[PDB]
C-alpha cells in the first residue's frame, strides 16, 4: 500500500502524539497488522 | 429548524409554565444544578441554573450542535431576575455578507471591544425581576457595516432565574404587549 | 539598517540567551572578549553582524539585549561567565525580590518596579537603530516574571512603539509533566494578553525535545543545555535571511503575512530536521527531499499537538547550505500527492519558501553536527486546537473548587480576571473550528 | 491490592488502597444534654397548650421579664433532641424568646457561642435546617446584634463553609418541597447574606476569610 | 540582600541552634575562630544572608537566643562553634518557666519579650531587604513553646509582610518526657495556626525510629537527632545560597504548597539517609533518592501518610543531575500510586534543583508534603487533652497563674476545627454528586 | 421567509401584482437590487414578481 517512507510512519502507526509518553523507538511505528 | 413557521408577532423558544420546557435546549451542567422552583415575589414557577463557574454550566438552543434556528425577527426578549452573581447570554448573527458574528454581554466586562467574529459588551441590571428587550439590528450598524438577516442561535450561561424566552417585530409598549408576555 | 534588539525575560529568557549569544559570537568572528581577533579573520564580509551588534570607535561590538530577571542568582553568573565582558553593564537589568511563580505578583507588586527602567535602556538601544525591523522576546508561559512581567512589557511596548515587530519565542507547558503546580492558572491569564498585543508566537514545550534528544540525537538523560542548544538553531535560521545574501531571503514582515490568516490564530508550530550526531551524520546522505520529509513527520514535531488531527493552514520552510531551488520545488509535490496530508481547501497554494547559503553554524561543546543543509519548517495547523482544551481541562478542576486563588487575588487582582481570561480561552477554542472545516 | 508509596505500586500491574475515609458529611453520635436534665427536674415555667391549631408553649408567667442569663443557654442546649417532646420546647420556645425583649439580647450572645457550635457540630440533617432557621431570625429581631457577632464568625462559620454546596438538581421538574426551607445550601445562602447586611465593615472580609468561596454583595 | 534573621527558643531551641550553626559553618568555611578559611568562590558570594561583617574579617551569624534559664546560655557558650557569636545577643532570663505554659506566656515570660524586640530590631534594622525570620522550639515545654507563640504574635504585627518560618518539635506520642505536655501542646497549636507563614513537624519517636532502622547506629544522642533537623533545615534554604539550573527559595515553596490558608503543617523526609557500615555499598542515583525520600518508613513526623491523602508534595535536590530523571521519576510514582494524591490538583509533585551538594556526598534530597495524615497528630493530643481535662488535673499551675478555665475549651474547639477541615480535603473529590 | 409586501391578482386581464404599501415610499436601497437578483430564475411565480416588480418600482 504503502509508496513512501513517510506513510510508514503516518499511515497506520497507532501512537497519538498526545497521550503516548516516553515512548521508544519501536513502540511509536507500530501498524495494526501486528496486533 | 424552526423554519416553516409563520413568524409574525412574537416567536417563544422556551417558557417556564410547561410539562418539558427543556425540549429543544441541549444542556450542560458542571458544579452545578438545574431544576424549577417557585419565586416568591411573582408567585409562579421559574427555573434555576446556578454554579459555582459561569463557563460550563449553560443551556443551547439548537440541542443538535449543526443545527440553526434561524429566526429574522430583529428584537429578544428574555425575563430573568437579578441575584447580584456573574451572568452572560450569547448569541450568533447572520448579516448579509453570509457570516456569523456574535453579541455577547457579560455582567462585569467594563470596555466593548470589536474584533473579527466577536463583540463583548457590558450591562447593567435594575434592582428587582425585569425583562430584558435586547436591541439589535442597530448593533450590527454600529459595530459592523452590514445589516441584519438571521439570528442563528442563542445559549445562556450561569446563576440566574429563566421564565419565557420570546422574540419580537418591534419593541413594543407594555400597555400594547399581551398579558400573558406581562410580567406580572 | 536591518537591526533587531533582543530582549529576554526570566530565568529561563536569560538560560535561552546564552546559548543563544555563543551562538552568534561563533557565526560571525566575536570573541568572548567582544571584538574580532584581527591576527586571523573568519568574518569575511563587512557588516554581517550590523543586525544584533554596534560597534563603537575603537574596535569593540556589544549586542543589543537586555537580559531582564527578577532574581540575581541567574544574572550573576552572566556577570561572571566567560562572556563577563562581552555584555555593557547597564542592559542586565536586575530585582530585588523574584516573583515567587505568580503571574499577579509579576504583574502588579513586583514587576512595576522595573516596568520605568527598562523602558529607557530599551529607548537608548532603539534610538541607535536608524531601521528597526523588530524585536524579540524570548518567555517561558510557567514562571511568575516570564508570565507576569512579559505580560507586560508589550502593553507598555504597544502604546510606546506602535506597529514594530515583537515576535515571541514561548514554553507552553507541557501536557503531563511541568514542574510547578500553580502554572495552569499562569497559563491562561498570560495567553489571554500575549494575544492582542503580538505579532506572531512560536510555541515549543519542553516534553517534545526530550522526545526529540532520545530518539534522534542519541543523548540519554538530557539537561537544560541540549535544550537551549537546539532553541538557538531555530532563532538563528529564522534570522539568517537577514545577515547572509540568499537566492530567495525572507524578512521577518513577510513571515507574518504569509502564515497568519486572521488576528488571533498566530501560534505556528516549529521543526528543525536534521538533528542528528556525528556517528548517524556523515554515513547519510541529506538530500532535500530527504530532510523535507521529517518537517511533516509527527513524533518530529516541537509540540505535543498531532498534525494528524487536523488540516494545515499554511507552510513555511526555510532552508540553509548546498540547497539548489530546483529540489525545493520537487520535494514540495510530493507531500500535496498524498491523502493522509490534509491541507485546508482555501488555502491551494500552501507554501512560502526561503533559500539562503550559509550554512549552520557548529557549536564547540555542542551535541549536534556539522552538515551541508537544513531546513526549518512553521506550520499553522487546526491540530493546535487539542493542546487547549487540554488546558481549559486543568483550568476548571482547580478553580471550581477555588484552589490557589487566594494568592493571586490577595495581590492588585479581581476575581473575574480569571473568569475573563477563560472565555478567551473558550472563544479560541471555536474559531480554530470554523476556521478549519470545509465550505458548503 | 497494594498500600502506597512502597516497593510495591511501583510495579507494571498493581492496585493500590487509597485513604480509608474522612469524618465530614456523616452523622455524629449525641450526648445526653442540660435541657433535659433541667426539665425533668422541673424548672422550667412551660407547659404545653395541644390546640387544634397546632401546638404553642403556654406560659405561666411572662415574657418580657424572664430569666434570660440562666434560660437563653439552656434552650440552645435543647436543639440536639430529635424526639417528640424535646425538639419541640426548645424550637418554638426560642422563638417566643427572642421575638420579646430590648436591651438583654445583647449581654448574653457572648455565652450562647458554645451551643450553636455544638449542635452544628451534629452532622444530621434536620437540626441543620432547624439552627440555620434560628440564626436568620436572631440577626434580624434585636438591635445591634449584627455589629457583636462578627469576631464571632471565626468559630460558626467552618461548619456552614462544606454544606453551602448542597443543592437539587433537578433539570426542569418542580420541587414541591419549597413550601418549607428544607435544603440547607439555599438556607446557606439566605444566612451568610443576611450576616452581611448588619454589621457595616469587616462583616464581609469574616466570610471570605471563612467560607472561601464567597461571592460579596451590596454592590 | 535578602537576609534571614534566626531566633532559637529554649533549650531545645539552643541545643538545635547549636549544630545549626555548626553545619552551615561548615557548608561557607568558617573556622571556630571566626575567620573563612574557604576553598572557592561560591563559598563567599551569599554568605551575607545568614551572616554580618566585623572589621578584622570576622563573620557573626544574625541569630538572636532567647531563654529563660540561665544555665543553658553558658553551654551554647562554651561548646565547639560558641564563641562566634556576638556576646550581647543572648537573652536570658533569671527565674525559669517550671514547665508552664502559662509562666512562659503571661507571668513571666512577658519581662523579656520587652528586651528581645529590641535585639530584633536592631538586627533586622541592618538586613538590605530582609526576607525572613526562623524559629526553632519544641512544643513540650515552657519557653520554646511558652514565649516562642508570644515571640511570633507580636512580631507579625511589626513585620507583617515578612516570611515567617517555624520548626516544632511536636509532642511525640508514646515517648514522653514530661507529664504535663498536653496543655502545652494545646494552647500552642491555637497560637501558631494563625500567625507563623510555616510550621515543620518533627517527632523525637520519627527521629529515634529513623536512627534505630535506617542510620543502624547503636546509642544515638541528641547531637545524631540535631543533625538531621539541621541537615533537613539547611536544604530547605539552601536554594538561595548556592545558584542553580531550576531554583525555588521559602516564598516560591511557601505559596506553591499550602492550598488554603491554615494548612501550612509540614512533614520533612532527607533522602540518602545510609549506615556506615553501608556507605560503600550503595550507588547513589535519583530514582533510589527517590524511593528514600517517599516512603512511611522515613519521616520525620509519627504519622504515615498511608492514612491519607497528600495534598501537595515538593522536593528540592542538590547535585549534578539531569531535569529528564528528576520529573520522570515524580511522574512514574504519582501515576503508579494515585489514590493517595487528590485529585483536584493534577500535577501535584514541585521540584527544584541547587547543585553544591552537602560536604561529603555526591547529591542529596530532602522533602516537605502536606498530607491529610497529620490530623491524626492533633486527633491524638485532643484524646490525651481531654483525657487529662475532665477532671481538671493540674489547673492549679495555670489558672492560678492567671487564667481563665474556657481558654482551654477554645482551644480544644480551635483544634478540631482543623482536625474536621482537613477531613474536607481528604474526602472531597473532583465531581460533587458523589460524596454522599 | 415574508418580507415582500406583494400579493398575485390573477385577472381576467392577464397578472397584475397588488400593493399592500405605497410603492412610492418603498426601500429603494433595500428592495431594488434583490428584484434584479431574482431576474435568474424561471419557474412560474418566481419569473414572475422578479419581471413585473421591477417595472413598477422604476416607474414610480
Amino acid at each position: 500500500k504503502i509508496p513512501k517512507d513517510d506513510l510508514d510512519f503516518r499511515l497506520a502507526t497507532l501512537y497519538n502524539h498526545h497521550t503516548g509518553a516516553f515512548k521508544n523507538k519501536t513502540e511509536i511505528l507500530l501498524h495494526q497488522e501486528t496486533i | 429548524m424552526f423554519k416553516n413557521t409563520f413568524q409574525s408577532g412574537f416567536l417563544s423558544i422556551l417558557y417556564s409554565i410547561g410539562s418539558k420546557p427543556l425540549q429543544i435546549w441541549d444542556k450542560k451542567v458542571r458544579n452545578g444544578h438545574i431544576k424549577r422552583i417557585t419565586d416568591n415575589d411573582i408567585q409562579s414557577l421559574v427555573l434555576e441554573i446556578e454554579g459555582t463557574n459561569v463557563s460550563t454550566t449553560y443551556i443551547t438552543c439548537p440541542a443538535d450542535p449543526k443545527k440553526t434556528l434561524g429566526i429574522k425577527l430583529p428584537f429578544l426578549v428574555m425575563i430573568i431576575k437579578n441575584l447580584k452573581k456573574y451572568f452572560t447570554f450569547e448569541v450568533q448573527v447572520l448579516d448579509d455578507k453570509n457570516v456569523r458574528r456574535r453579541f455577547r454581554a457579560s455582567n462585569y466586562q467594563s470596555t466593548t471591544r470589536v474584533k473579527p467574529f466577536i463583540c463583548t459588551m457590558p450591562m447593567r441590571l435594575d434592582d428587582g425581576w425585569n425583562q430584558i428587550q435586547f436591541n439589535l439590528s442597530d448593533f450590527t450598524r454600529r459595530a459592523y457595516g452590514t445589516n441584519y438577516i438571521e439570528t442563528l442561535r442563542v445559549q445562556i450561561h450561569a446563576n440566574c432565574r429563566i421564565r419565557r424566552v420570546y422574540f419580537s417585530d418591534r419593541l413594543y409598549s407594555e400597555d400594547e404587549l399581551p398579558a400573558e408576555f406581562k410580567l406580572y | 539598517m536591518r537591526e533587531c534588539i533582543s530582549i529576554h525575560v526570566g530565568q529561563a529568557g536569560v538560560q535561552i540567551g546564552n546559548a543563544c549569544w555563543e551562538l552568534y559570537c561563533l557565526e560571525h568572528g566575536i570573541q568572548p572578549d567582544g571584538q574580532m581577533p584581527s591576527d586571523k579573520t573568519i568574518g569575511g564580509g563587512d557588516d554581517s553582524f550590523n543586525t544584533f551588534f554596534s560597534e563603537t570607535g575603537a574596535g569593540k561590538h556589544v549586542p543589543r539585549a537586555v537580559f531582564v530577571d527578577l532574581e540575581p542568582t541567574v544574572i550573576d553568573e552572566v556577570r561572571t561567565g566567560t562572556y563577563r565582558q562581552l555584555f555593557h553593564p547597564e542592559q542586565l537589568i536586575t530585582g530585588k525580590e523574584d516573583a515567587a511563580n505568580n503571574y499577579a505578583r509579576g504583574h502588579y507588586t513586583i514587576g512595576k518596579e522595573i516596568i520605568d527602567l527598562v523602558l529607557d535602556r530599551i529607548r537608548k538601544l532603539a534610538d541607535q537603530c536608524t531601521g528597526l525591523q523588530g524585536f524579540l522576546v524570548f518567555h517561558s508561559f510557567g514562571g511568575g516574571t516570564g508570565s507576569g512581567f512579559t505580560s507586560l512589557l508589550m502593553e507598555r511596548l504597544s502604546v510606546d512603539y506602535g506597529k514594530k515587530s515583537k515576535l515571541e519565542f514561548s514554553i507552553y507547558p507541557a501536557p503531563q509533566v511541568s514542574t510547578a503546580v500553580v502554572e495552569p492558572y499562569n497559563s491562561i491569564l498570560t495567553t489571554h494578553t500575549t494575544l492582542e498585543h503580538s505579532d506572531c508566537a512560536f510555541m515549543v514545550d519542553n516534553e517534545a525535545i526530550y522526545d526529540i534528544c532520545r530518539r534522534n540525537l542519541d543523548i540519554e538523560r538530557p539537561t537544560y543545555t541540549n535544550l537551549n542548544r537546539l532553541i538557538g538553531q531555530i532563532v538563528s535560521s529564522i534570522t539568517a535571511s537577514l545577515r547572509f545574501d540568499g537566492a530567495l531571503n525572507v524578512d521577518l514582515t513577510e513571515f507574518q503575512t504569509n502564515l497568519v490568516p486572521y488576528p488571533r490564530i498566530h501560534f505556528p508550530l516549529a521543526t528543525y530536521a536534521p538533528v542528528i550526531s556525528a556517528e548517524k551524520a556523515y554515513h547519510e546522505q541529506l538530500s532535500v527531499a530527504e530532510i523535507t520529509n521529517a518537517c511533516f513527520e509527527p513524533a518530529n514535531q516541537m509540540v505535543k499537538c498531532d498534525p494528524r488531527h487536523g488540516k494545515y493552514m499554511a507552510c513555511c520552510l526555510l532552508y540553509r547550505g548546498d540547497v539548489v531551488p530546483k529540489d525545493v520545488n520537487a520535494a514540495i509535490a510530493t507531500i500535496k500527492t498524498k491523502r493522509t496530508i490534509q491541507f485546508v481547501d482555501w488555502c491551494p497554494t500552501g507554501f512560502k519558501v526561503g533559500i539562503n547559503y550559509q550554512p549552520p553554524t557548529v557549536v564547540p561543546g555542542g551535541d549536534l553536527a556539522k552538515v551541508q543543509r537544513a531546513v526549518c519548517m512553521l506550520s499553522n495547523t487546526t491540530a493546535i486546537a487539542e493542546a487547549w482544551a487540554r488546558l481549559d481541562h486543568k483550568f476548571d478542576l482547580m478553580y471550581a473548587k477555588r484552589a490557589f486563588v487566594h494568592w493571586y487575588v490577595g495581590e492588585g487582582m479581581e476575581e473575574g480576571e480569571f473568569s475573563e481570561a477563560r472565555e478567551d480561552m473558550a472563544a479560541l477554542e471555536k474559531d480554530y473550528e470554523e476556521v478549519g472545516v470545509d465550505s458548503v | 491490592v497494594s498500600e502506597g508509596f512502597t516497593v510495591k505500586a511501583m510495579m507494571k500491574n498493581s492496585v493500590v488502597r487509597g485513604p480509608p475515609v474522612a469524618g465530614a458529611f456523616k452523622e455524629r453520635p449525641a450526648k445526653p444534654t442540660t435541657f433535659r436534665k433541667c426539665y425533668e427536674r422541673g424548672d422550667f415555667p412551660i407547659a404545653l397548650e395541644h390546640d387544634s391549631k397546632g401546638n404553642k408553649i403556654a406560659w405561666k408567667v411572662e415574657i418580657e421579664k424572664l430569666d434570660y442569663h440562666h434560660y437563653l443557654p439552656l434552650f440552645f442546649d435543647g436543639l440536639s433532641e430529635m424526639t417528640f417532646p424535646y425538639e419541640f420546647f426548645a424550637r418554638r420556645g426560642i422563638h417566643d424568646m427572642l421575638e420579646h425583649g430590648g436591651n438583654k439580647i445583647l449581654p448574653v450572645i457572648p455565652q450562647l457561642i458554645i451551643p450553636i457550635k455544638n449542635a452544628l457540630n451534629l452532622r444530621n440533617r434536620q437540626i441543620i435546617c432547624v439552627t440555620l432557621k434560628v440564626l436568620q431570625h436572631l440577626v434580624v429581631s434585636s438591635e445591634m446584634v449584627g455589629e457583636a457577632l462578627l469576631p464571632y464568625y471565626r468559630q460558626i462559620l467552618p461548619i456552614l463553609n462544606i454544606f453551602k454546596n448542597m443543592n437539587v438538581n433537578s433539570g426542569d421538574g418542580i420541587d414541591y418541597s419549597q413550601q418549607k426551607r428544607e435544603n440547607i445550601g439555599d438556607l446557606i445562602q439566605e444566612t451568610l447574606e443576611a450576616f452581611e447586611r448588619y454589621g457595616g465593615e469587616d462583616a464581609f472580609i469574616n466570610i471570605k476569610y471563612m467560607v472561601p468561596t464567597y461571592e460579596s454583595c451590596l454592590l | 540582600m535578602r537576609e534571614i534573621v534566626h531566633l532559637q527558643a529554649g533549650q531545645c531551641g539552643n541545643q538545635i541552634g547549636a549544630k545549626f550553626w555548626e553545619v552551615i559553618s561548615d557548608e561557607h568555611g568558617i573556622d571556630p575562630t571566626g575567620t573563612y578559611h574557604g576553598d572557592s568562590d561560591l563559598q563567599l558570594e551569599r554568605i551575607n544572608v545568614y551572616y554580618n561583617e566585623a572589621t578584622g574579617g570576622k563573620y557573626v551569624p544574625r541569630a538572636v537566643l532567647v531563654d529563660l534559664e540561665p544555665g543553658t546560655m553558658d553551654s551554647v557558650r562554651s561548646g565547639p562553634f560558641g564563641q562566634i557569636f556576638r556576646p550581647d545577643n543572648f537573652v536570658f532570663g533569671q527565674s525559669g518557666a517550671g514547665n508552664n505554659w502559662a509562666k512562659g506566656h503571661y507571668t513571666e515570660g512577658a519581662e523579656l519579650v520587652d528586651s528581645v524586640l529590641d535585639v530584633v530590631r536592631k538586627e533586622a534594622e541592618s538586613c538590605d531587604c530582609l526576607q525572613g525570620f526562623q524559629l526553632t522550639h519544641s512544643l513540650g515545654g515552657g519557653t520554646g513553646s511558652g514565649m516562642g507563640t508570644l515571640l511570633i504574635s507580636k512580631i507579625r504585627e511589626e513585620y507583617p509582610d515578612r516570611i515567617m518560618n517555624t520548626f516544632s518539635v511536636v509532642p511525640s506520642p508514646k515517648v514522653s518526657d514530661t507529664v504535663v505536655e498536653p496543655y502545652n501542646a494545646t494552647l500552642s497549636v491555637h497560637q501558631l495556626v494563625e500567625n507563623t507563614d510555616e510550621t515543620y513537624c518533627i517527632d523525637n519517636e520519627a527521629l529515634y525510629d529513623i536512627c534505630f532502622r535506617t542510620l543502624k547506629l547503636t546509642t544515638p544522642t541528641y547531637g545524631d537527632l540535631n543533625h538531621l533537623v539541621s541537615a533537613t533545615m539547611s536544604g530547605v534554604t539552601t536554594c538561595l545560597r548556592f545558584p542553580g539550573q531550576l531554583n525555588a527559595d521559602l516564598r516560591k515553596l511557601a505559596v506553591n504548597m499550602v492550598p488554603f490558608p491554615r494548612l501550612h503543617f509540614f512533614m520533612p523526609g532527607f533522602a540518602p539517609l545510609t549506615s556506615r557500615g553501608s556507605q560503600q555499598y550503595r550507588a547513589l542515583t535519583v530514582p533510589e533518592l527517590t524511593q528514600q525520600m517517599f516512603d512511611a518508613k522515613n519521616m520525620m513526623a509519627a504519622c504515615d501518610p498511608r492514612h491519607g491523602r497528600y495534598l501537595t508534595v515538593a522536593a528540592v535536590f542538590r547535585g549534578r543531575m539531569s531535569m529528564k530523571e528528576v520529573d520522570e521519576q515524580m511522574l512514574n510514582v504519582q501515576n503508579k500510586n494515585s489514590s493517595y494524591f487528590v485529585e483536584w490538583i493534577p500535577n501535584n509533585v514541585k521540584t527544584a534543583v541547587c547543585d553544591i551538594p552537602p560536604r561529603g556526598l555526591k547529591m542529596s534530597a530532602t522533602f516537605i508534603g502536606n498530607s491529610t495524615a497529620i490530623q491524626e497528630l492533633f486527633k491524638r493530643i485532643s484524646e490525651q487533652f481531654t483525657a487529662m481535662f475532665r477532671r481538671k488535673a493540674f489547673l492549679h499551675w495555670y489558672t492560678g497563674e492567671g487564667m481563665d478555665e474556657m481558654e482551654f475549651t477554645e482551644a480544644e474547639s480551635n483544634m478540631n476545627d482543623l482536625v474536621s477541615e482537613y477531613q474536607q480535603y481528604q474526602d472531597a473529590t473532583a465531581e460533587e454528586e458523589g460524596e454522599f
